[PDB]
């Protein structure tokens, strides 16, 4: 259906990645990165 | 700066040689009878140190790759606060760490050094 | 390597970044503590600088045994006489 | 001119400066570091403190 | 010196008595004795910092510009007297 | 040997007499030295006891 990708170590140099989904949005020490 | 000049007739490139009775320079190809008339003096050119300011390579197209930061800095010919910027893509040990920004929608290339 | 965490990728350091970016918590600085926890990132950097020196070890154990046992057969007889010589 | 004779120096090897460790030799506690993980992991970090007065160096385990 | 005898220790005749008879005594028993293998405790006292000596060779590799080659690798082109140093 | 890097042997073994306890009067399976945490930097170790 399109919702998961599988990526190898080649083209993983092409691409961005969110790490935590909430990432995503507009205790430990989490920075909001500015991707 | 030396350019390559191919025969007219077998596309070799042309060796000079000299003309003493006029003394003239001329460009003839080896295989063929061709022979033309050299316009300058400058056949060939040896540089040591190239004083080549850095260049941001190739441009077309480069708003479309997902991996290259942005900036809100505004566009000085559109007028525009979109934009890429990468650092010099020519990777010489020395080179310093100048910006390159180019403008999202007009493709004007700019840098962050702005010096008079 | 003594030296800040390198470019592996091309001009970045893992595919969560961006290019050319060097800001700290990019190249390899952990502000947290063990009693915080680490983030993924610094966790990884941590492991690569582990395994520096488990490496350093594992090997150096071998060459330094080369270089004791030559040193002892070179002087093994060597010996204060009643001279004092 | 200038500019050569500021090109023709050498690297200058500033180090962290410090004010807790006490030299051995001078007694000035202007006593650069530097600590690292190099001993086996089986034991903590290793540091080394020069004085930056007299040149004296020792390492701390 | 005398100075240093009457003013800062004030010693007397025994004290002085004692301290000479001492001294000689504890310089007469630090000679070496004859017969001891000094080869083998050399080798060994160089040989056993050689081998931690590995774990902080790379603290100069801690800064870039001063790839100077020093710990194991000097320590084996010192052993090996080779011709041509890096 | 813990899940943490922290392995040992035993030493000698008491009986219950001899265990120091609690006012509940409960006690130890087993003792360890505090010597073994600071050069480790186990804090998983305290969090999961």
């Amino acid at each position: 259906e399109g919702l998961v990708e599988y990526i190898d170590a080649e083209e993983e140099e092409s691409i961005l990645i969110a790490m935590q989904p909430e990432d995503l949005e507009p205790k430990r020490i989490r920075v909001s990165h500015h991707a | 700066m030396t350019t390559f000049r191919f025969c007219r007739d077998c596309n070799n490139m042309l060796y000079p040689r000299e003309d003493k009775e006029n003394n003239r320079l001329l460009f003839e190809c080896r295989t063929c009878s061709y022979v033309e008339e050299a316009g300058s003096p400058l056949v060939y050119r040896h540089e040591l140190i190239t004083n080549i300011g850095e260049t941001a390579g190739v441009v077309q197209d480069i708003g479309s790759d997902p991996t290259l930061p942005r900036s809100d800095r505004e566009c000085p010919k559109c007028h525009s606060r979109e934009n890429v910027f990468f650092q010099s893509q020519q990777r010489r040990k020395d080179t310093s760490m100048v910006l390159f920004f180019v403008c999202l929608s007009c493709s004007h290339i700019f840098t962050s050094d702005q010096k008079n | 390597e003594g030296k800040r965490i390198a470019f592996g990728f091309v001009d970045r350091t893992l595919p969560h970044f961006s290019k050319d970016d060097y800001s700290p918590e990019s190249k390899g600085f952990v502000e947290n503590s063990y009693l915080r926890g680490l983030t993924p990132q610094e966790f990884f950097f941590h492991a690569m600088g582990g395994r520096e020196g488990l490496i350093d070890t594992a090997v150096k154990t071998a060459e330094t045994g080369y270089i004791q046992r030559r040193l002892v057969k070179a002087l093994e007889d060597i010996m204060v006489h009643y001279d004092n010589t | 001119a200038k500019q050569n004779l500021y090109n023709a120096q050498g690297a200058t090897i500033e180090r962290s400066v410090t004010d807790r460790f006490t030299c051995g030799k001078c007694k000035e506690k202007k006593v650069s570091y530097y600590q690292l993980q190099t001993r086996s992991a089986d034991e903590p970090l290793t540091t080394f403190c020069t004085c930056e007065a007299c040149g004296n160096r020792w390492k701390f385990s | 010196a005398t100075r240093r005898v009457l003013q800062e220790y004030r010693l007397t005749k025994q004290a002085f008595d004692w301290v000479l008879s001492n001294i000689e005594a504890q310089f007469l028993r630090s000679v070496v004795h004859p017969g001891e293998m000094v080869g083998v405790l050399a080798a060994q006292s160089i040989g056993e910092p050689a081998t931690q000596m590995t774990l902080n060779t790379f603290h100069f590799a801690g800064v870039a510009s001063k790839k100077v080659t020093s710990g194991v690798p000097r320590l084996k082109e010192i052993l090996n007297v080779a011709k041509n140093m890096k | 040997a813990s899940r943490h890097g922290q392995k040992g042997t035993i030493g000698i073994t008491y009986r219950r007499e001899d265990m120091p306890f609690t006012a509940e009067g409960i006690v130890p399976d087993l003792i360890i030295n505090p010597h073994a945490i600071p050069s480790r930097m186990t804090v998983a170790h305290l969090i999961e006891c």
